[PDB]
Parts: structure tokens; sequence; C-alpha cells
């Protein structure tokens, strides 16, 4: 009964088939790979409220 | 043929003066904040 170990090692190239299978089994995902650099935040403006267009005559 | 002589301004009885448009030209900056990407947030086959 010693060639359980031969055999499994002679036959093991199915195990690319194997793979083959498990891979077109298997749901895939992705990546959108992520930026870098907002080393700098920005604030809005030097802004001041004041009232509008007065409609003088 | 009236009182009012003399005075400055521009009425708007005729402001055209016969021509078809004033013009002014000029620079034209903006600063927008456009929301184009950085050629990052791409799929990682982004290539020809």
């Amino acid at each position: 009964a010693s060639l359980i170990y031969r055999q499994l090692l002679t036959n093991s190239y199915s195990v690319d088939l194997y793979d083959e299978i498990e891979q077109i089994g298997s749901g895939k995902t992705q990546n959108v790979t992520i930026n870098p650099g907002p080393f700098a935040q920005t604030r809005y403006a030097p802004v001041n409220w004041d009232h509008g267009e007065i409609n003088d005559s | 043929r009236t009182r009012t002589v003399n005075l400055y301004g521009l009425p708007a009885a005729n402001p055209n003066n016969g021509n078809e448009y004033y013009e002014i030209s000029g620079r034209f900056s903006l600063i927008s904040l456009v929301p184009t990407n950085d050629d990052y947030q791409t799929p990682i086959m982004n290539s020809v």
C-alpha cells in the first residue's frame, strides 16, 4: 500500500485543473486603488456678509 | 427748447446712439473648484 504516496505525488498535476475549477466557481471583486495626497485641506475663502443690492431711486 | 440745459449724465431717450452695441474687453480669472480626479480612483487595469 506504499503506492498511495507515489500516486498522489505523480498525479498532483490535476490540482491545476482543480484550481481552475474553483477559480471559475468563485465570485470576484477588485480595487479602485485609493489616492494619497490630501495633505492640504482647503478652507472656503475670506467671506464677509452684507446686505444685498439695494434698489435706490 | 427747454429749461434743463447743461446737465451731466446720460438720459434713457437714445442711449444706443445709433450703435449696434457697446463693447468692452478684458481678462477673466476664475478659481473654481473642479470635480476633476488626479488619475487615481481608477481600476488597476487602467491601460492599453
